[PDB]
């Protein structure tokens, strides 16, 4: 139901979750 | 203190044998422990790590680290005290679950992962129920009791706050493992554990994949303000996920606590084939 999509299993380094505050620090 | 509670041993009823392992603070062995007479012959693996009265801690670690009657945390069988630390514990097979889920990638099931997490997540709580600061936990000082009972260990990093502590002030615990406090403030907080149990989950997740690997562990900071976080877990429906990228806030006070990581996990773990996805 609610899986990753990624082109070949290919599983990247990072996932990014800006601009969300609650992960990007006051800098 | 006292003659009760913390067993010291005299450094003859024990033999370091082969070494099991080396790691950054210290190469820990396997051999056995004679208790000096006591017929009774016992086989563990000894932990000589190597680093003042930074040793209070190591022994108010120890002093609390053996007080436990939980089966999620490898009690600390005993210690050795020469110019030089050692710690015993009763011994694994297996090993560390990273091993495990890295000889076992396609065998396990979501059964077992969902568990384990709660089954980390309960111990992590013991310890933080007892004013206690793991610092370092990670697939690999975690051990295996059973796959269907794992537990966790340590390497004296943690440290028991006293009454009027809130963060621990501060080997060198892998950067990739801890919060941002811990890395650009060295703090150390029964939240930043959370943060760490993160990625723990990611790993089994993965299967133990290495966390970040292909970029330095120096950016970790450099992204982890750029409000970068783990890839998402392929066998993770968005569901799990969440409560993953939660322990990873900016703001400490704002993420998962422990006895709530089992409660959402205690729960998912009720329908394990729900939110993970794997074949066989």
């Amino acid at each position: 139901k609610s899986l990753p999509s990624y082109l070949n299993g290919v599983m990247p380094p990072t996932q990014s979750f800006a601009p969300d505050p609650k992960y990007v620090s006051s800098k | 203190p006292n003659q009760a509670l913390l067993r010291i041993l005299k450094e003859t009823e024990f033999k370091k044998i082969k070494v099991l392992g080396s790691g950054a603070f210290g190469t820990v062995y396997k051999g056995l422990w004679i208790p000096e007479g006591e017929k009774v012959k016992i086989p563990v693996a000894i932990k000589e790590l190597r680093e003042p009265k930074a040793n209070k801690e190591i022994l108010d670690e120890a002093y609390v680290m053996a007080s436990v009657d939980n089966p999620h945390v490898c009690r600390l069988l005993g210690i050795c005290l020469t110019s030089t630390v050692q710690l015993i514990t009763q011994l694994m097979p297996f090993g560390c679950l990273l091993d495990y889920v890295r000889e076992h990638k396609d065998n396990i099931g979501s059964q077992y992962l969902l568990n384990w997490c709660v089954q980390i997540a309960k111990g992590m709580n013991y310890l933080e129920d007892r004013r206690l600061v793991h610092r370092d936990l990670a697939a690999r000082n975690v051990l295996v009791k059973t796959p269907q009972h794992v537990k966790i260990t340590d390497f004296g990093l943690a440290k028991l706050l006293g009454a009027e502590e809130k963060e621990y002030h501060a080997g060198k615990v892998p950067i990739k493992w801890m919060a941002l406090e811990s890395i650009l403030h060295r703090i150390y907080t029964h939240q930043s554990d959370v943060w760490s149990y993160g990625v723990t989950v990611w790993e089994l997740m993965t299967f133990g994949s290495k966390p970040y690997d292909g970029i330095p562990a120096s950016e970790i900071s450099s992204i982890l303000e750029k409000g970068e976080r783990l890839p998402q877990p392929p066998i993770c429906t968005i569901d799990v996920y969440m409560i993953m990228v939660k322990c990873w806030m900016i703001d400490a006070d704002s993420r998962p606590k422990f006895r709530e990581l089992i409660i959402e996990f205690s729960k998912m773990a009720r329908d394990p084939q729900r939110y993970l996805v794997i074949q066989g």
